[PDB]
RNA sequence: CGCAAUAGAUAUAGUACCGCAAGGGAAAGACAAGCAUAAUAUAGCAAGGACUAACCCCUAUACCUUCUGCAUAAUGAAUUAACU
RNA sequence: CUAUGUAGCAAAAUAGUGGGAAGAUUUAUAGGUAGAGGCGACAAACCUACCGAGCCUGGUGAUAGCUGGUUGUCCAAGAUAGAAUCUUAGUUCAACUUUAAAUUUGCCCACAGAACCAAAUCCCCUUGUAAAUUUAACUGUUAGUCCAAAGAGGAACAGCUCUUUGGACACUAGGAAAAAACCUUGUAGAGAGAGUAAAAAAUGAUCCCAAACAUAUAACUGAACUCCUCACACCCAAUUGGACCAAUCUA
RNA sequence: UAAAUAGGCUCCACGAGGGUUCAGCUGUCUCUUACUUUUAACCAGUGAAAUUGACCUGCCCGUGAGGCGGGCAUAACACAGCAA
RNA sequence: ACCUCCGAGGCUAAGACUUCACCAGUCAAAGCGAAGAUCCAAUAACUUGACCAACGGAACAAGUUACCCUAGGGCAAUCCUAU
């Protein structure tokens, strides 16, 4: 589990999964 | 090894979703490149030294004209990751032998007469 | 210690320089020529200014020399009187 | 002995005289004062730079002191006058703060107007008419 | 060593120089390429180096070949590199002497 | 270097552009020797050159005179008697005029360095701040936490 | 187009002095450093930017030579003058 | 044998304690043995304080692939393939560098093309460029460190030896705390002008270690980068080219 | 010896040779103490030497340490000790 | 690579290739005729050889310095332990 150059680490903060936003939250709503 | 990246074509693809996102046309390109630097020559290779030492874009910002000519983009697709292109527009033509001396460039990249 | 917490401000330099490459990928993705039609319309050009640079390489040589210059040295001892 | 150099004392006063002010040996022994006053001259070359950036930031203290005195953060009376096309500088900001109280006090204002017009207009839905201080005037 | 290609296709050779240093037979010899005992291909006239895919056809003095050509199905052939020289100049022209 | 260094302020001699500006040089003197290889450049300068300079500044009075016998220099002094020694030994004429015309277009101030860049004697008109500008007051001049 | 008292001979002298001896072999005669007048005051390569103001504020890892760069890793320098 | 002394009283002494003290003892005086030699109850012991080879003068300014040094101003080009060597602490050739000179193509580069048994590489028409080759003449560097990557050796580790592609350093400047090797940035001066680049954390042994802060609109700050007013030869080692010049003597 | 890795070819005499043991003796020690002399500290005279880049010469933690970074401390100045 | 696995000691002539120098080495159209270095020695000769295998080769030289002197340089495969 070695250490990533820098700039590999920024790349891969930047790339990182964003996940869609349900439209409603499921608890106050089916 | 780390070696020159040669750049597969696919992403040189116009989507349609691209074509209205900048104000551009897939019929009627556009005459001429405006080239800027944006990104130091050091700390890469030498195969973008020379580039940029050859477009003429050595020093900083400094906007620079080139030909929309595939002779030329296959250069600035060496060196697409330390400039700025945008495309020059001419919404009042070529100047003449008058009006020469007496030119504009905006920062939008409208080439203008008489400020 | 050795690795870093990459901030937010990082993320967004990053983005921004993203974005700029980004709109340079479209506007080469349309050519106003092709291989094929290009070919030669410079070369009048090229030929003239390679020819100026022959011109200028093929011109070196030594500068002129006058009597005026070499007789203008007696002057290190012009009196009044 | 042919030649010998008749004036090693002026080439030594060239360097002492550059070092009468310093304290020790060191303002009257040539090994020493030349060292210091070398490296006094390769600082004052290089102080230039920052006498530029500490005076600039001295004026964005000041014009934070002026500005928090009429309840307006710096960052809001910078980044809100230049959208009202004023293209006064740092410098003459800090004068104007130290020396013409209430024309600060007026730039401050105007400063708050476009913040608030600003605002206003983001807060809307679509291109309202623009705020009376918000309208470019172009070259 | 530099057992490779010394003279690329479109390339101007003129006589005797060698198109390509190679150990097995990588390249064999075409129309004006000429073959040393080691191998070696060289421009036997002046012209312009082409390299081409052609039929192969060994041989029947030559063993080791003849005969894994006769192992082989209907309908097969061994397809191998060549490379020629097409000449650019013509043999010779005709001037006049004498008029008498 | 500053610190091994005089200063002064940025100034004038008598308000010189408020009423009418005065050329500060008065006298200039020229001692240019007959004969020596360094005074060729002078003797250039007074042949050619001296008579329009003297011309087009009536209010300098120059003197020239030829007994150094072997160095010139040239003495330039001010209304506010400053004096101001240069020498134009082994100089060409080009060197001597600019330097004269040098002399001509200063004050005779110390040339030093300058602590400020703009000097104003009225440099504020609203009122120079206080830490009271800005600040509000309140019923019956009460400081916080009073009574009465 | 040789030196001018650390040069020119080593030389005022092969003396003084060193060595048992062979032998070695000098010096000199006509306001530099160091101090005193006047000890010092938080803080730090001793300076620079400055400042009304000496300190106080901000900046600032001595020099030469050797190792791939060396925080001084190591070597050399008390300092002045002359000679090199 | 112990203590003092260690620039000491002394370049081996002082105080005590000790061995011999009619003998192979100790000792004054003159003579002899002379340096690869003498003498030696052999310890490489001693031959005028320093003997595994005295001392002085001469050859001698010994030689030194080793250490140390090498003196005015200013500008400019300028760096890590390799081969052989009683050779790896060095030299010669090449490669790279510099100057002067001649000539015309040099670099980048698509399409085509390079075998049977993944990154890319080679080669050229155009195109962007202005450089490249050749000749004349010299010196200097040479088997460097770190980082990304692909391999071989040691685990796939030991901050490990080696080869290769690239970058940086030995050159400027700003950042990550201090910071040669990461990120940003080069061509140089003056300014009390301006715009930016990179750049902030999330949820065992002397003495913890910036202080703080949950919610006032996201922009601002930030270089020698760039723009601005003026001026311009005026920030690399070894090396190489050039412009000036202090002081002395002579005409 | 309470306890032991130590000591225990024949061949008188001798040894500042090496090892061991009995008995005694004693500040060697358990455990140091007092006094005297020299040294010492002060006054007066005479007066060196190694050493020395410059110093306006602090502590803790980190980096790779009086001097760098981040915290802490901090009016100046002798005299006698100590040795991290 | 003391990394990974094995052996060897006809003449003339355009053009080229090369073991990253040089020295060596290599291919060759046409044309004419037939089908491991240098120096040394013996030599009329046409040319000739061993060593140079430390194989770019001193013509012929080993063991050793506890008496030495000078110039200088100086995140563990196998494992121990706790959850
Ligand atoms: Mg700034
Ligand atoms: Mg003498
Ligand atoms: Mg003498
Ligand atoms: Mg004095
Ligand atoms: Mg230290
Ligand atoms: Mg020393
Ligand atoms: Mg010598
Ligand atoms: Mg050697
Ligand atoms: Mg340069
Ligand atoms: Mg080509
Ligand atoms: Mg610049
Ligand atoms: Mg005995
Ligand atoms: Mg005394
Ligand atoms: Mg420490
Ligand atoms: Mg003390
Ligand atoms: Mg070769
Ligand atoms: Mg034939
Ligand atoms: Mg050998
Ligand atoms: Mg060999
Ligand atoms: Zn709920």
């Amino acid at each position: 589990r070695r250490v990533m150059h820098f700039q590999r680490q920024k790349l891969m903060a930047v790339t990182e999964y964003i996940p869609p936003k349900p439209a409603i939250h499921p608890s106050c709503l089916p | 090894k780390f070696t020159r990246s040669r750049i597969p074509e696919k992403v040189f693809q116009a989507s349609p979703e691209d074509h209205e996102k900048y104000g551009g046309d897939p019929q009627n390109p556009h005459k001429l490149h405006i080239v800027t630097r944006i990104k130091s020559t050091r700390r890469r290779p030498y195969w973008e030294k020379d580039i940029i030492k050859m477009l003429g874009l050595e020093k900083a910002h400094t906007p620079q004209v080139h030909k929309n000519i595939p002779s030329v983009n296959a250069k600035l697709k060496v060196v697409k990751h330390l400039i700025r292109i945008k495309p020059l527009k001419l919404p009042q033509g070529l100047p003449a032998e008058e009006n020469m001396s007496n030119t504009c460039l905006k920062s939008t990249g409208e080439l203008v007469v008489q400020w | 210690r050795r690795p870093r917490f990459v901030s937010l401000r990082a993320k967004q330099n990053m983005i921004r320089r993203l974005e700029i490459e980004a709109e340079n990928h479209y506007w080469l993705s349309m050519p106003y020529m092709t291989r094929e039609q290009e070919r030669g319309h410079a070369a009048v050009r090229r030929r003239e200014a390679f020819e100026a640079i022959k011109a200028a390489a093929t011109s070196k040589f030594p500068p002129h020399r006058f009597i005026a210059d070499q007789l203008d040295h007696l002057n290190v001892t012009k009196k009044w009187s | 002995l042919r030649n010998r150099v008749t004036d090693r004392y002026f080439r030594i006063q060239e360097v002492l005289k550059h070092a009468r002010h310093f304290r020790g040996r060191k303002n009257r022994c040539y090994r020493l004062a030349v060292r210091t006053v070398i490296r006094a001259f390769v600082k004052c070359t290089k102080a230039r730079y920052l006498k530029k950036k500490n005076m600039r930031t001295l004026w964005i203290n000041r014009i934070t002191a002026a500005s928090q005195e009429h309840g307006l953060k710096y960052p809001a009376l910078i980044g809100n006058l230049v959208k009202c096309q004023v293209e006064l500088n740092r410098k003459v900001l800090a004068d104007l703060a130290i020396y013409e109280p209430k024309t600060f006090k007026s730039l401050a204002a105007l400063a708050s107007r476009r913040r608030h017009e600003g605002f206003a207009a983001a807060l809307g839905d679509g291109k309202e008419p623009e705020g009376i201080f918000s309208r470019v005037v172009q070259y | 060593r530099r057992q490779g290609i010394k003279k690329m296709e479109g390339h101007y050779v003129h006589a005797g120089n060698i198109i390509a240093t190679q150990r097995h037979f990588r390249w064999h010899p075409g129309a004006h390429v000429g073959v040393g005992k080691n191998k070696c291909l060289y421009a036997l006239e002046e012209g312009i180096v082409r390299y081409t895919k052609e039929v192969y056809v060994p041989h029947p003095r030559n063993t080791e070949a003849v005969d894994l050509i006769t192992r082989l199905p209907k309908g097969a052939v061994l397809y191998k590199t060549f490379v020629h020289v097409v000449p650019a100049k013509p043999e010779g022209t005709f001037k006049l002497v004498a008029m008498l | 270097t500053a610190r091994g260094t005089p200063s002064r302020f940025l100034a004038s001699v008598l308000h010189n552009g408020l009423g009418r500006y005065v050329q500060q040089l008065q006298r200039l003197s020229f001692s240019v020797s007959r004969d020596g290889a360094s005074s060729r450049g002078a003797r250039e300068f007074v042949e050619r050159e001296v008579i329009d300079f003297a011309r087009r500044n009536p209010g300098v009075v120059i003197y020239v005179n030829s007994r150094p016998c072997c160095v010139p220099r040239v003495v330039a002094e001010y209304l506010n008697g400053a004096v101001r020694e240069e020498s134009i030994h082994c100089k060409s004429v080009e060197e001597i005029s600019t330097l004269v015309q040098k002399l001509a277009d200063q004050s005779g101030l110390d040339v030093i360095r300058i602590r400020k860049p703009f000097h104003t004697d009225n440099p504020s008109i609203q009122g120079q701040w206080h830490p009271f500008t800005n600040k509000p007051t309140t019923f019956r001049g009460l400081r916080p936490r009073e009574v009465q």
